[PDB]
């Protein structure tokens, strides 16, 4: 069985670094598509629900602003996410369709995954069930196991980072602090609640940080809040790094000894980063009854599926102030954007 | 209660990174 797992990643990093070296550029084109509604909006990007006209397909197209990415010093970053989406493959990650720029802007256009972010159904519901959790937390195993045998470290965990698609399964689609590293790296970023304490505290650090950002979201999936929270990032820096953490009265014996060895600030005893690797969280008791495989392939019943009325249907998403995509007369940026 | 110091944090909306 563990030569299956072998063989499977052998295969699949053949495949990553093929494309890795070749990327695909300049798919498709703007005019090719009807803007529907904006999805989300933030530093430098909008993404928009789409609809190929050719085909009446709806898709998400991420719109990067050059000159909105230059000023924020943002350019090594979406030319990797670029790079790493049209060169990953797997269930749990988004995939890219097409990707192409212009005068103004840089597109990307991804799979639209309807079901919205975990993070709004988790605010909803309030916390989720065991199973629940469980059932989300496996795919995010599985999910790191693929990105670090690519040697990249994904850096960006939190519901907020988690859409949920039509069976009610996680699509990972934010790979903007995404670095492939073989060794250890020391960029201080990520999300106050899921850092590190090795990153706040400024020691060079490995593909481990991943694995403690994923005790921090099994804890807030069952909790409903996260472990370490303040007013300020500063104080929830310090709760992160004191080494003590206080689980709710309902958690399982099996949920905290888990959390216990994932919120392990010692780098020398924490799970995922020991001799066996994954293998010391694929086989803890919590995850006992985790049929593995049937969670790659899909065959488990997901234990929430989200409202779809149909094609096109954005009921998941908020509402944003519909904005023009403007393509200016001159090409802004062209020598920074090659690569695109 | 736990539940509400993070209400009271003011960081239960989404959380940008750094
Ligand atoms: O939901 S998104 O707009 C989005 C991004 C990429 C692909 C998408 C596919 N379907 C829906 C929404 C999508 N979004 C991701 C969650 C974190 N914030 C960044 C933007």
């Amino acid at each position: 069985e563990q030569e299956s797992v072998k063989e499977f990643l052998a295969k699949a990093k053949e495949e990553f670094l093929k494309k890795w070296e070749s990327p695909s550029q300049n798919t498709a084109q703007l005019d090719h598509f009807d803007r529907i509604k904006t999805l989300g909006t933030g530093s430098f990007g909008r993404v928009m629900l789409v609809k190929h006209k050719e085909t009446g397909n709806h898709y998400a197209m991420k719109i990067l602003d050059k000159q909105k990415v230059v000023k924020l010093k943002q350019i090594e970053h979406t030319l990797n996410e670029k790079r790493i989406l049209q060169a990953v493959n797997f269930p749990f990650l988004v995939k890219l369709e097409f990707s192409f720029k212009d005068n103004s802007n840089l597109y990307m256009v991804m799979e639209y995954v309807p079901g919205g972010e975990m993070f709004s159904h988790l605010r909803r519901i309030g916390r989720f069930s065991e199973p629940h959790a469980r059932f989300y937390a496996a795919q995010i195993v599985l999910t790191f196991e693929y990105l670090h045998s690519l040697d990249l470290i994904y850096r960006d965990l939190k519901p907020e980072n988690l859409l949920i698609d039509q069976q009610g399964y996680i699509q990972v689609t934010d790979f903007g602090f995404a670095k492939r590293v073989k060794g250890r790296t020391w960029t201080l970023c990520g999300t106050p609640e899921y850092l590190a304490p090795e990153i706040i505290l400024s020691k060079g650090y490995n593909k481990a940080v991943d694995w403690w950002a994923l005790g921090v979201l099994i804890y807030e999936m069952a909790a409903g809040y996260p472990p370490f929270f303040a007013d300020q990032p500063i104080q929830i820096y310090e709760k992160i790094v004191s080494g003590k953490v206080r689980f709710p009265s309902h958690f399982s014996s099996d949920l905290k000894d888990l959390l216990r060895n994932l919120l392990q600030v010692d780098l020398t005893k924490r799970f995922g980063n020991l001799k066996n690797g994954v293998n010391d969280i694929k086989n803890h008791k919590w995850f006992a009854t985790t049929d593995w495989i049937a969670i790659y392939q899909r065959k488990v019943e997901a234990p929430f599926i989200p409202k779809f009325k149909g094609p096109g249907d954005t009921s998941n998403f908020d509402d944003y102030e519909e904005e023009e995509i403007r393509v200016s007369i001159n090409e802004k940026c062209g020598k920074e954007f090659t690569e695109f | 209660t736990t539940y509400a110091d993070f209400i009271a944090s003011g960081r239960t909306g989404s959380r940008n990174a750094i």
